[PDB]
RNA sequence: GUGAACAGCCUCUAGUUGAUAGAAUAAUGUAGAUAAGGGAAGUCGGCAAAAUAGAUCCGUAACUUCGGGAUAAGGAUUGGC
RNA sequence: GCAGUCAAGCGUUCAUAGCGACAUUGCUUUUUGAUUCUUCGAUGUCGGCUCUUCCUAUCAUACCGAAGCAGAAUUCGGUAAGCGUUGGAUUGUUCACCCACUAAUAGGGAACGUGAGCUGGGUUUAGACCGUCGUGAGACAGGUUAGUUUUACCCUACUGAUGAAUGUUACCGCAAUAGUAAUUGAACUUAGUACGAGAGGAACAGUUCAUUCGGAUAAUUGGUUUUUGCGGCUGUCUGAUCAGGCAUUGCCGCGAAGCUACCAUCCGCUGGAUUAUGGCUGAACGCCUCUAAGUCAGAAUCCAUGCUAGAACGCGGUGAUUUC
């Protein structure tokens, strides 16, 4: 998948609208899962935690278990790992600031 | 996964609800794609008798409904011609639930089945009481 | 080759020809054109229509 | 800004101008290479389609899942009466295309090739051909060096045929004349072969063998001025839409301020010049025999002419062709057959027939008998 | 006359037969239509059309300012002699 | 936005297989700003539907190169725009966002394509309620409701249709030039084989069908009905019976002929020259090298074969040519 996020401002975007900051510990966790495309069909979720391969390439590797259900009456654990693809954009609110229009 | 079956006249627009042919306690089945279809601009992809489509439980068992799952259409209406001369069609649509693989969870199918159905899938073949 | 006769009334059915209808019980009737074919939706008694086979067959003609 | 929607263009480029042919025979445009080691005959034919009829073969295919199966298909019967010669012509090469260098014609010519030279029949004193017959009628030095001009010169060499219409349930009383081209060999054979036969007739079994891939040409059915819908195939616009909804909205973009050649636009449909490739021959019947409709697995006697006659032509009471599927042009139009270009191997071009059963109801609506014999065994005595 | 009826449809007494006409039956319009299989997937939106309907008998829920809702919903039947 | 160069940190030990921040040199007009040059005796100012063509900075498809490429699956780069790039829930949406199919759901331009082509949801007249502000009229680009979309017959363009003049007139042909079209996917087989410590797991040739597109065509099946063709029925009118009028085609069943539909069947060709790359011989440089001189093989590319039109100022061959 893929996270946009802004290279003057350092700000994560949720895809609607919003702007959640990066702390890459228990908040930026959770943005990230709504992202996952995984549905809340069989998870219902397990335990999730990243990995630190590196500061400056724009990838970042999560794992996570999932502990769904395959039969009737067969819940079952299983794991994972995923990784973002992270693409550099522009922060509109922190781009204004070029123009001089930056008051408002 | 579908081997080769001859053309015949597509009947079933997305959006279809079909019966459901088999006692795995659905009522009716909402045909909402069909697998290996084409593409062409404000074109719907229809099914026809032996298709898997991708259909959901609108009625029946309240484990059933809520999700989506693959299925087999074995009845049709609109009228298809055989190779051998005679233009067919039964009297209602029919659609029995399977998995991807193509195996099927029920155990038995009520009414007819068409013949063309039953040469492409061999788990409808073996459910099957009537074939035409 | 094989000459199938009309279900509804009394004619041969040459290959390639009318139409074919699997009532939903499993029971297959054949029909030698559009004519016979929509008489018989219209629950119409082939032994009370003049020009039948059937017909002709009961009052002696 | 861009097309918001990729979809794939509607019509055909390669088929412009629809504009209407310039006469009802369509000509050959190419003849098949000639392969001189081989000896002469012909290699087009022409003919008058009549109708379709329903046929059932036994399908011999392998790996197929309907093997060893009757099928029932759709064939046309064209009317192929024996085509006679009168007259042969060659052509020379230039750096500039071929030339026609001499057209050698008969002695005696019919009335129905004297139709064509002229368009008011009854009023002529009908003297075409008059000085040209003098040239036989002495010792015929004038014509011995006039193909002797062409076994010198003229690499190729062409044949002039005509129908016999008279043998044709058709009321025009005009033949129709065409250029034919021969693939013998050394073409001072050539012009031996057509020499032979000034005058004669040829037949159509001849030239035409069963089970063999043939072309269909031919002018298509005519349908007058007509929309942009049912032209190109586009869609209807909306039913809310102002002033029109079988229309195409946008012509174009403001840039070029011209109207495009591409575009879709109201015309002419129909009455165009077809050419159509690969069509199965599947039987070539003779003119005198009452089985052209029997086979060795019905074994009726009865022709192919249907119970009252095909709709609109009539009886075919002569040679025809019956080819597999349908063939550009109406009923009553000339129609040339040309054997195929390219040799073709592939699996369905050599694949032998033998039919199970013809058809031959009536064309005229619902037909429910095959022949008159027979409809009196199932209703028995009538009043009348 | 039909019918609950001065509704609609047809005739009697009385009036008019005027509204530029002839010939062919392309496209695109205007007005009126029917459509196999699916049935709102169309679209800003069921817009537009379609279905329902007259009568007699059965049966009618929540809610309520107790009057209503109510032709609720829903289901049969109708000629001729 | 995008592409170079330089290569810190990384890739368990290895600067460059592959990610790549920061510095530095540029390109583009698909962003946002700056400006005021054109138009205020009016260029109809958002989005969608419809339709053609162009670009390549390539998502798919064809043929190759590199890898930390055993297979399978991928990832990086070259020639290349021939061809394809969808169906839906919510929103006026551009943008977004999920669901499902697929070979793939790539990015863009043409007065931010396209209103005498449409629709009018939005915006930006007048009516009206709310909330904060204002003493008050009133303000809000805050929220929500209701709100007329005009003309082409002219000229060019395009699509089709005739036509004077070359002695008249008829027939049969040649081909300058312009256009060009087919596209992809599965299944079996090769084979549980090559490969692998296993788990897993191919490809070329061959066969059969299918997707998208195109040309036709009416045997068959379905659709349409003013054949008012035959039959049925209601109300009225010709005294009844027959046979008919009227109900802007009275309605209902069936309905040939015509037109017609992936709602029906049929058909859609093979040769040359090249790019990317792989090779031979072989110097420059006594060696070595695909290149310098020569040369072989090679893509959905280019040109032909084939297909459509036939220059109304391109042309050839033949028939007859007005005593009377």
């Amino acid at each position: 998948a893929n996270i946009s996020f802004c290279r003057n401002c350092e700000r994560f975007l949720q895809p609607p609208g919003q702007w959640i900051r990066a702390e890459l510990e228990s908040r930026e966790l959770l943005a990230i899962c709504l992202r996952r495309l995984k549905g809340l069909t069989k998870v219902r979720l397990v335990d999730a935690s990243f990995i630190w391969t590196e500061p400056h390439s724009r990838r970042i590797r999560i794992k996570l278990t999932v502990q769904g259900e395959a039969m009737t009456n067969t819940i079952i654990q299983q794991t994972f790992e995923v990784e973002y693809i992270v693409i550099a954009m522009q922060c509109p609110d922190c781009a204004r600031s070029y123009t001089t229009n930056t008051w408002r | 996964a579908q081997g080769t079956k001859f053309r015949i006249s597509l009947g079933l627009p997305v959006g279809a609800i079909m019966n459901c042919a088999d006692n795995s306690g659905a009522r009716n089945l909402y045909i909402i794609a069909v697998k290996g279809s084409g593409s062409r601009l404000n074109r719907l992809p229809a099914a026809s008798l032996g298709d898997m489509v991708m259909a959901t439980v609108k009625k029946g068992k309240p484990e059933l409904r809520k999700k989506v799952m693959p299925a087999i259409v074995v009845r049709q209406a609109k009228s298809w011609r055989r190779r051998d001369g005679v233009f067919l069609y039964f009297e209602d649509n029919a659609g029995v639930i399977a998995n991807p693989k193509g195996e099927m969870k029920g155990s038995a199918i009520t009414g007819p089945v068409g013949k063309e159905c039953a040469d492409l899938w061999p788990r409808v073949a073996s459910n099957s009481g009537v074939v035409v | 080759m094989k000459v199938e006769i009309d279900s509804f009334s009394g004619a041969k059915i040459y290959p390639g020809r009318g139409t074919l209808f699997v009532r939903g019980d499993s029971k297959i009737f054949r029909f030698q054109n559009s004519k016979s074919a929509s008489l018989f939706k219209q629950r119409k008694n082939p032994r009370r229509i003049a020009w039948t086979v059937l017909f002709r067959k009961h009052h002696k003609k | 800004s861009h097309r918001k929607y990729e979809a794939p263009r509607h019509g055909h480029l390669g088929f412009l101008p629809r504009k209407r042919a310039a006469s009802i025979r369509a000509r050959v445009k190419a003849f098949p290479k000639d392969d001189r080691s081989k000896p002469v005959a012909l290699t087009s034919f022409l003919g008058y389609k009549a109708g379709m009829t329903t046929i059932v073969r036994d399908l011999d295919r392998p790996g197929s899942k309907f093997h060893k199966r009757e099928v029932v298909e759709a064939v046309t019967v064209v009317d192929t009466p024996p085509v006679v010669v009168v007259g042969v012509v060659g052509y020379v090469e230039t750096p500039r295309g071929l030339r026609s260098l001499t057209t050698v014609w008969a002695e005696h010519l019919s009335d129905e090739v004297k139709r064509r030279f002229y368009k008011n029949w009854y009023k002529s004193k009908k003297k075409a051909f008059t000085k040209y017959s003098a040239k036989y009628a002495q010792d015929g030095a004038g014509i011995e060096r006039e193909l002797a001009r062409i076994k010198k010169y003229a690499s190729v060499v062409r044949v002039l045929v005509h129908t016999q219409i008279r043998k044709t349930p058709l009321a025009q009383k005009k033949a129709h004349l065409a250029e034919i081209q021969l693939n013998g060999g050394s073409i001072s054979e050539k012009v031996d072969w057509a020499r032979e036969h000034f005058e004669k007739t040829v037949a159509v079994d001849s030239v035409f063998e069963q089970n063999e891939m043939i072309d269909a040409i031919a002018v298509t059915k005519g349908h007058g001025f007509e929309g942009v819908t049912h032209r190109w195939g586009t869609k209807k616009l909306p039913r809310k839409t102002h002033r029109g909804l079988r229309k195409v909205a946008c012509i174009g973009a403001w840039h070029p301020a011209h109207v495009m050649w591409s575009v879709a636009r109201a015309g002419q449909r129909g009455y165009h010049s077809r050419t159509s490739i690969n069509h199965k021959i599947y039987r070539v019947g003779k003119g005198d025999d009452e089985a052209n409709g029997a086979t060795s697995f019905d074994r009726t006697k009865k022709t192919i002419t249907p119970m009252g006659g095909f709709v609109h032509y009539g009886e075919i009471k002569n040679d025809f062709i019956m080819v597999k599927g349908c063939i550009p042009g109406n009923r009553k139009r000339i129609v040339t057959l040309r054997k195929s270009l390219y040799t073709n191997t592939s699996r369905k071009a050599l694949e032998e027939v033998s039919l199970k059963w013809i058809d031959t109801a009536s064309k005229f609506g619902k037909g429910r008998f095959q022949t008159p014999a027979e409809k009196h065994a199932f209703m028995g005595t009538l009043k009348k």
